[PDB]
């Protein structure tokens, strides 16, 4: 299906995903588009942070589900 | 039409590596980082606004881990001991710190404000998690041994490890995809000012990387202070890292929810303005 | 001339330099920020191991090249 991951910025990321995928795929295909590693990615929906183990099944999930990005920037 | 600045000079590391001085001079400039950050108008924008004003250059990062830490050395002879010595520090003054309690506080509450802004709520247990996992990247745990790279509140930490002020020249947003925390001022408010440095140590962010700011001038030894500006090039106050302590009788839950218990810990300009004054020399210029 | 250095899991090294540079110069550069002593380091391009006594070009380093580096 498809999803979009919002950033605080406003930028809107389509991303191709399936509710077999769980957080940890998600973030990898994050990852896969913007550089950014998946261990300073935090991914919130519906005002909880996901935790990369369980799946896009253990949350709810559509065709048009927004989820939010926040990073946790490391130097 | 006037600025505020502060004129610093580089740490006397004399106790912990007498030739730290040559070391600056042997040093190379992360040629990457200056261009990166000058053309994002972050970095020397000060120099034709302001004369009797040296170019900041950025020391060579690294790539161990460690490049925060050892931009606090100045020199390559950080990498086989201070660095890591520093690293330890940091472990050590936010599991056992004698101000670990008020850190936590100034951590918490800042990232309580921050998560409004994706309307994410933590857990009781969630806020436990993250505190640790903070910790965990201050460890000296490997993985040429590499190290875990450390958060914005690290860099706060290390204020009070050093027992001087932060001043990070950094890009606000990342090539705009997502902010940038790390640009700002950092002070080490849990130590008694008279007991700090009073010249900052000033650094430079770009690219995962953390690198000290030198002028030229410092880094040939033939002057000991620069200026480094606490505005932007808009002019703007630089953020203030974790200021803000609610303080012991702050309840998270209903406090953080209550907009007049929040306006009355939420830090005004003349505030801000003192704490600077408090821990550096600011100096205003036309 | 820009190239970079890539370690196993540390961070991307990027440095600054001439096509005409010795390996010991490099090495040098490497050792400001890797902290490894330039005995210590073994590079690699393309399959090549830079030895000392040669340059970059004599491996025909191009811009934005990237080096491994390794123990």
């Amino acid at each position: 299906m498809q999803i979009f991951v919002k950033t605080l910025t406003g930028k809107t990321i389509t991303l191709e995903v399936e509710p077999s995928d769980t957080i940890e795929n998600v973030k990898a295909k994050i990852q896969d588009k913007e550089g950014i590693p998946p261990d300073q990615q935090r991914l919130i929906f519906a005002g909880k942070q996901l935790e990369d183990g369980r799946t896009l099944s253990d949350y709810n999930i559509q065709k048009e589900s927004t989820l939010h990005l926040v990073l946790r920037l490391r130097g | 039409m006037e600025m505020p600045i502060c004129a610093f000079q580089l740490p006397d590391l004399t106790v912990y590596n007498e030739d730290f001085r040559s070391f600056i001079e042997r040093d190379l400039i992360e040629q990457s980082m200056l261009v990166a950050l000058e053309q994002a108008g972050r970095l020397n924008w000060w120099v034709s606004v302001d004369p009797t004003s040296q170019r900041l250059l950025p020391l060579a990062t690294t790539g161990d881990g460690n490049c925060l830490l050892h931009a606090a050395s100045l020199g390559m002879w950080g990498f086989h001991d201070r660095d890591l010595m520093l690293r330890k520090a940091l472990y050590a003054l936010m599991e056992k710190g004698v101000e670990k309690e008020a850190l936590k506080r100034r951590w918490r509450w800042q990232q309580t404000q921050q998560n409004k802004e994706s309307g994410l709520v933590y857990t009781e247990d969630e806020w436990q998690k993250e505190w640790n996992e903070l910790i965990k990247l201050a460890s000296s745990e490997p993985r040429e041994p590499v190290y875990e790279s450390l958060e914005e509140f690290h860099v706060f930490v290390l204020a009070h490890v050093l027992r001087r002020p932060i001043v990070v020249v950094a890009d606000t947003m990342l090539r705009a995809f997502a902010p940038i925390p790390f640009g700002g001022i950092y002070l080490p408010l849990e130590v008694p000012a008279s007991q700090c440095h009073r010249s900052p140590l000033v650094l430079a962010y770009d690219q995962a990387h953390f690198s000290a700011l030198v002028s030229m001038e410092q880094k040939e030894n033939t002057k000991e202070q620069a200026v480094i500006p606490l505005t932007d090039s808009e002019y703007k106050l630089l953020p203030l890292h974790f200021a803000v302590d609610p303080g012991k009788g702050w309840e998270w839950g209903k406090d953080d929810s209550d907009n007049v218990r929040l306006a009355s810990v939420i830090l005004s300009l003349e505030v801000k303005l003192h704490l600077l004054h408090s821990y550096m020399n600011v100096k205003w210029i036309p």
